[PDB]
RNA sequence: UUGGCGGAAAGGCCUUGGGUGCUUGCUGGCGAAUUGCAAUGUCAUUUUGCGUGGGGAUAAAUCAUUUGUAUACGACUUAGA
RNA sequence: CCCUGAAAAUGGAUGGCGCUCAAGCGUGUUACCUAUACUCUACCGUCAGGGUUGAUAUGAUGCCCUGACGAGUAGGCAGGCGUGGAGGUCAGUGACGAAGCCUAGACCGUAAGGUCGGGUCGAACGGCCUCUAGUGCAGAUCUUGGUGGUAGUAGCAAAUAU
RNA sequence: AAUACUGCCAGCUGGGACUGAGGACUGCGACGUAAGUCAAGGAUGCUGGCAUAAUGGUUAUAUGCCGCCCGUCUUGAAACA
RNA sequence: AAUUGUUGAAAGGGAAGGGCAUUUGAUCAGACA
């Protein structure tokens, strides 16, 4: 031979692991996160957009939605420690919402449905956002920093 | 191999201050350019376009002679003979293009910010 | 915080602006010192001129040139002090080196831009009152500085021109004040008012 | 408009060090307007970004990042200490970098 | 070394976080109620209070039961000594010497 | 296809050379261990090189390990081959350098039908 | 485009008049999704290179020769359509 | 506290810059920075204590649990790596290319080293258990041979001349 | 009366960092009327990106900090041994 | 092998070489499925 060869050889016969012990319990959200909040998204496609909170979804997701109206944001998931959550607050208690799951979001252009459920959120919202002035323009501005913005200072 | 060597004005040419005039040298390396010309004659080269294209010298094996120093002694008295090889060679023009094609390969945040730049625009 | 900052070197610790600056340029910030005949140092003018002394006589005996360089300028005095607290052997202490300029008087480009002050360089707020102290422009004449006339010659007709620039300004912000004037009381005011504006 | 800007300004300062040995594993970032610690501790978990420029082109793009996060506080005026996936090339001594808002808690 | 007088409350937080035994040497952690009644059920001492009771009273076994403890490995205090220099004594603004009860306040940052 | 095996962490994976091998010709990289009575190496001042010593032992669960998870055993002809019939997960098999250019192609093609890996397939190819 | 100022490194500042774009001063219509829950997501300014054509311009220095106010050699100073 | 007392030879040192309600001296209070130390964890090794011959697979000097420890000249011991030759064996490798040599190519080992790819090459050679010694080099103003820097340098000027 | 100060709580609670060794069951418990459940003898769940020089290794260079010639004899060597 | 010529790449403000670390350039293993 070249080589000799090992008196022993390791089992091939692979174990089964430990009964582990970790429940996945429900996540609780930040008390600032309540429906018909204003959000800031800070990061990702639609970053510094303002934009309205629905939704807490069932894989730990918020439900978000421009209105699409006012800024091009569509119903939406968004993370929720990718966000500023305002003091700014629409009342959301006209909105259905129940309609939208996790399933709803999967992969599998625009289907009708989407545009449709798109309008009937939005046409609630908008209803309520014209209810405080010049409310329709801020959710249709960009956030950013100014120069002396210090984000461990300011209210939101 | 110059240290020490003298200056010309001839060096100016050349941003040098220390050139020579090694006659020896000359005389053998234009003997051996003449050999090479032949060479490219018979091979039917176009002697028009000839350039010397690689030409190095490194050294043949030395030659001992000896001689006599003071207090009845001896030291090496050596000859530096060389080895010399060159060739010429018919300049030519251009080189073309053509290379790769550099695989592109971008994530899917990636392609849609291209697809929405001709969406949105040109 | 801003691409270049100038400082007015008048009325500043040699040091202790020489200190300032240096962490600045090492921290990525470009820096322009203007005025840096009217630095100041502690202890009175003879004592600094002795001092200076003392670093004069140092030079390589062998050939003079090889050892230390004793520049008169006041802006050189102060970038020995500065090149002092800067690693400036290193590439780094080069690179941030380069980041620094220092004049005397203040020449064009940072003429028209505003200048800036080191509070904690600023001998009326550090010298105990009382304490002796000297002049940059004038330590630098006694020991071979040519340009002190030249300087302060540019520098009274800089400004004369600088006093009407002013003078023109103040005259527009008066305009200015009295148009806020008669848009306060109104509906726009009293809202910004409001948002503390 | 004008601004886009959603990060706070940085400066890469040193690596973490003694008078005499320095240790590449973190960075000391200093964070534009903080000036305590007290001020520092929100931006504690901040990712980072470094981003650069480079001559080869890449995943189509001449521009490039290496991330890190916030991890403590630093003495005593708002000096932050931070780790990267990759240590900060210590040319970046005195360079602009990028504290970023999430992952927020407000 | 610095020592003093223990509170219940710093032998209670002593034994419970880094309260080991010594069982064939093998300096053991005490996580299980039954470790010490195995080693220390001969005098009473049942439970890892029944420990911290022997040690805090000096009980008439306190020589077995204090030996059955493994040394206290501590880190050094969280909050740093308080002292410019350690090597003194308490009395003269260092570290060492009895300290009385000021021992828990160095003690419970070490733990 | 190798067994499941823990992140294979390689403790000080920079070549222990010797001290000034990078400055006399005669004086191979190799390791060897200074017995000087000043030399800085030995003595281990703050700024030279360091030393083999057993703290930088691999991990037993995954010493001998090469990338792909299989410990490699040399192969000069099939029935060498062959004893890595039942282990096909823990041992790569890897031709021998001198096995001639035909010999090859009858392991490669028995190693393929048997199921076993092999480390350098490529020697010898006639492409 | 009118007139004027600035030499400390001015090389920038002010003023006249029309042309044209924008205007979130206020009130409207349309658009934005699928970049999939983040991956700087690319928007600065450096120098050079290659062809295209809208202006503009058509030298010298060096070797060699020569002087000797110069010179170890270089270098210096002269002369030569 | 400060000043005087207070004189040496290259230029010059509170470490440097510099500092004067200090960045000086006395003294107090805090916070802060960081050792191969301390605490917790992972791995390597060493020592120790346990457990396990029950067949019908693979190491009993093994396998499994657990604790503690780890500086080192001279020096001791241990376990390993590498060479020349010898017994046994693998019915081992090889002219369809052995040995050697090259190679900021790959992999294994803490390391001595081991393995492979390619190129050059041309006739032999290796693994494992043993045996054996003329068995490992950086030094010895070491032995022999070869080669540099020096360096196109010192120099090639006595004896009248072409 | 209050407050400070010092001490205690097997009181509640937010932000950040590093780690995830082990691999069926077995132990000590906790919550439950119960069935069951659990954070109780060591990480799992959900989602995405790339499937590549992206990550990683080597190497050359740059940058921060650090690094005196080895051998020897010697109380002491980088030594002007 | 020392040492040398050529070609290619790269660095160089009073040596060079080394350690930990990372940028950049070059180069390469493995693993996906
Ligand atoms: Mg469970
Ligand atoms: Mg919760
Ligand atoms: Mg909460
Ligand atoms: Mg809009
Ligand atoms: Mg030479
Ligand atoms: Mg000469
Ligand atoms: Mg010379
Ligand atoms: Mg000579
Ligand atoms: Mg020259
Ligand atoms: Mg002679
Ligand atoms: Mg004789
Ligand atoms: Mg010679
Ligand atoms: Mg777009
Ligand atoms: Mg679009
Ligand atoms: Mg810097
Ligand atoms: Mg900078
Ligand atoms: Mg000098
Ligand atoms: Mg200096
Ligand atoms: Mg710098
Ligand atoms: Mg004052
Ligand atoms: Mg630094
Ligand atoms: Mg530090
Ligand atoms: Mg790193
Ligand atoms: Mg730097
Ligand atoms: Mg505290
Ligand atoms: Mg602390
Ligand atoms: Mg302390
Ligand atoms: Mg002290
Ligand atoms: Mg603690
Ligand atoms: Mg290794
Ligand atoms: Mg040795
Ligand atoms: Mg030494
Ligand atoms: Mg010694
Ligand atoms: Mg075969
Ligand atoms: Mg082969
Ligand atoms: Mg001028
Ligand atoms: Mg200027
Ligand atoms: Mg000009
Ligand atoms: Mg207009
Ligand atoms: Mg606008
Ligand atoms: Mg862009
Ligand atoms: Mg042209
Ligand atoms: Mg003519
Ligand atoms: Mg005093
Ligand atoms: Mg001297
Ligand atoms: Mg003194
Ligand atoms: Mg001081
Ligand atoms: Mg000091
Ligand atoms: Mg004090
Ligand atoms: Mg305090
Ligand atoms: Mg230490
Ligand atoms: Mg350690
Ligand atoms: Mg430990
Ligand atoms: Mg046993
Ligand atoms: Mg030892
Ligand atoms: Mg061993
Ligand atoms: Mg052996
Ligand atoms: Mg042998
Ligand atoms: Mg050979
Ligand atoms: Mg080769
Ligand atoms: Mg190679
Ligand atoms: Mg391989
Ligand atoms: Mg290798
Ligand atoms: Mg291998
Ligand atoms: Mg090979
Ligand atoms: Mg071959
Ligand atoms: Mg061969
Ligand atoms: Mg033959
Ligand atoms: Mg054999
Ligand atoms: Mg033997
Ligand atoms: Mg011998
Ligand atoms: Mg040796
Ligand atoms: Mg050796
Ligand atoms: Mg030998
Ligand atoms: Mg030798
Ligand atoms: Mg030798
Ligand atoms: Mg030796
Ligand atoms: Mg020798
Ligand atoms: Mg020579
Ligand atoms: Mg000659
Ligand atoms: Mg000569
Ligand atoms: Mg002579
Ligand atoms: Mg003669
Ligand atoms: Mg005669
Ligand atoms: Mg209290
Ligand atoms: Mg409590
Ligand atoms: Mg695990
Ligand atoms: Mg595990
Ligand atoms: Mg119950
Ligand atoms: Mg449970
Ligand atoms: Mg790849
Ligand atoms: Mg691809
Ligand atoms: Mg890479
Ligand atoms: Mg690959
Ligand atoms: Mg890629
Ligand atoms: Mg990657
Ligand atoms: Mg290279
Ligand atoms: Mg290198
Ligand atoms: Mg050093
Ligand atoms: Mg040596
Ligand atoms: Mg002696
Ligand atoms: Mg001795
Ligand atoms: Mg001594
Ligand atoms: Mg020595
Ligand atoms: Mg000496
Ligand atoms: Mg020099
Ligand atoms: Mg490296
Ligand atoms: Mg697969």
């Amino acid at each position: 031979s070249a080589q000799k060869a090992p008196k022993w050889y390791p089992s091939e016969d692979v174990a089964a692991l430990k009964k582990t012990r970790k429940a996945a319990r429900p996540q609780k959200l930040r008390a600032s996160l309540v429906p018909g909040t204003v959000l800031i998204l800070l990061a990702g496609r639609f970053r510094g957009k303002r934009v309205v909170y629905l939704k807490h979804l069932e894989d730990n997701t918020l439900l978000i939605s421009g209105p699409f109206k006012v800024n091009g944001v569509p119903l939406r998931r968004v993370n929720a420690r990718y966000v500023i959550a305002t003091s700014t607050k629409v009342s959301v208690e006209g909105v259905n919402v129940e309609k939208f799951n996790v399933e709803y979001f999967a992969k599998e252009e625009i289907k009708a449905e989407r545009v449709e459920d798109q309008k009937v959120v939005d046409k609630a919202l908008i209803a309520e956002i014209k209810k405080t002035p010049l409310l329709k323009q801020y959710l249709s501005a960009s956030f950013s920093l100014k120069n002396g913005d210090k984000p461990h200072m300011l209210k939101f | 191999f110059n240290s020490s060597i003298g200056r010309t004005a001839q060096g100016k040419e050349f941003g040098v201050t220390k050139a020579r005039w090694p006659a020896k040298s000359v005389k053998f390396v234009q003997g051996l350019l003449q050999n090479a010309a032949a060479n490219a004659e018979a091979k039917g080269l176009d002697a028009t376009k000839l350039y010397v294209s690689h030409i190095q010298v490194n050294q043949a094996p030395k030659q001992r002679r000896r001689t006599y120093r003071a207090h009845g002694r001896i030291n090496k008295y050596e000859s530096s003979p060389s080895h010399i090889e060159l060739v010429v060679t018919e300049k030519e023009e251009a080189v073309a293009k053509a290379a790769e094609k550099k695989v592109v390969r971008l994530t899917s945040r990636q392609r849609g910010r291209i697809a929405a730049q001709k969406r949105i625009a040109a | 915080v801003e691409p270049v900052v100038v400082i007015d070197g008048k009325g500043h610790l040699v040091g202790r602006l020489a200190s300032v600056v240096a962490k600045q340029l090492l921290n990525g910030q470009k820096i322009v010192v203007v005025r840096a005949e009217e630095l100041n140092i502690s202890g009175e003018f003879f004592r600094n001129k002795l001092k200076y002394h003392d670093f004069l006589r140092k030079a390589t005996a062998f050939n003079k040139t090889r050892g230390p360089f004793h520049f008169r300028a006041p802006s050189r005095i102060f970038y020995k002090a500065l090149r002092g607290m800067v690693s400036h052997k290193t590439a780094r202490g080069k690179a941030a080196l380069e980041r620094l300029k220092v004049f005397e008087g203040i020449p064009p480009p940072y003429d028209k831009k505003k200048r800036v002050v080191v509070p904690q360089a600023l001998r009326v707020l550090r010298l105990k009152p009382g304490r002796k102290y000297t002049t940059l422009g004038k330590l630098s004449t006694s020991v071979g500085w040519k340009y002190e006339d030249v300087v302060a010659k540019l520098e009274a007709k800089r400004k004369v021109s600088s006093a009407e620039y002013y003078a023109k300004k103040r005259a527009f912000t008066k305009k200015v004040a009295s148009a806020n004037a008669t848009a306060a009381e109104s509906d726009v005011a009293k809202q910004l008012a409001a948002l503390g504006y | 408009a004008e601004s886009h800007r959603l990060y706070v300004k940085g400066k890469h300062l040193s690596y973490q060090r003694s008078k005499r040995v320095n240790n590449p594993n973190v960075s000391l970032i200093k964070i534009e307007g903080v000036a305590t610690p007290q001020d520092a501790q929100f931006y504690l978990g901040k990712r980072i970004a470094y981003v650069y420029r480079a001559s080869k082109e890449v995943r189509g793009s001449k521009i490039r990042v290496m991330w890190g996060k916030v991890t403590r506080t630093h003495g005593n005026s708002g000096v932050v200490r931070a780790t990267f996936r990759n240590n900060l090339p210590a040319k970046t001594f005195g360079a602009s970098v990028r504290i970023f808002l999430y992952p927020s808690n407000i | 070394v610095a020592y003093g007088y223990p509170s219940y409350s710093t032998i209670r937080q002593l034994v419970y976080k880094r309260g080991f035994g010594k069982i064939n040497k093998q300096r053991v952690p005490l996580s299980d109620n039954a470790i010490i009644e195995a080693n220390l059920g001969k005098y009473g001492i049942l439970s890892i209070d029944d420990l911290i009771h022997e040690i805090i009273t000096v009980g008439p076994h306190f020589k077995q039961a204090n030996n059955f403890l493994w040394p206290f490995k501590l880190s050094n205090p969280s909050g740093g000594w308080g002292v410019p220099r350690k090597f003194k004594h308490f009395i003269q603004g260092g570290s060492f010497g009895n300290r009385e009860e000021f021992i828990n306040k160095l003690v419970k940052s070490m733990n | 296809a190798s067994l499941p095996h823990p992140k294979i962490v390689k403790k000080h994976t920079k070549k222990f050379k010797r001290h000034h091998s990078d400055r006399y010709h005669r004086v191979a990289e190799n390791w060897r261990k200074q017995k000087g009575i000043d030399s800085v190496v030995r003595r281990r001042f703050r700024g030279n090189i360091s030393q083999p010593k057993i703290g930088y032992g691999s991990n037993k669960k995954t010493k001998f390990l090469s990338p792909s998870g299989h410990k490699t055993f040399l192969v000069a002809n099939v029935k060498d081959l062959e004893t890595l019939t039942m282990h096909t997960k823990t041992y790569a098999a890897e031709i021998a350098h001198n096995i001639s250019a035909k010999n090859r192609v009858v392991i490669l093609a028995r190693a393929k039908a048997l199921g076993i890996k092999v480390t350098n397939p490529k020697g010898r190819l006639a492409l």
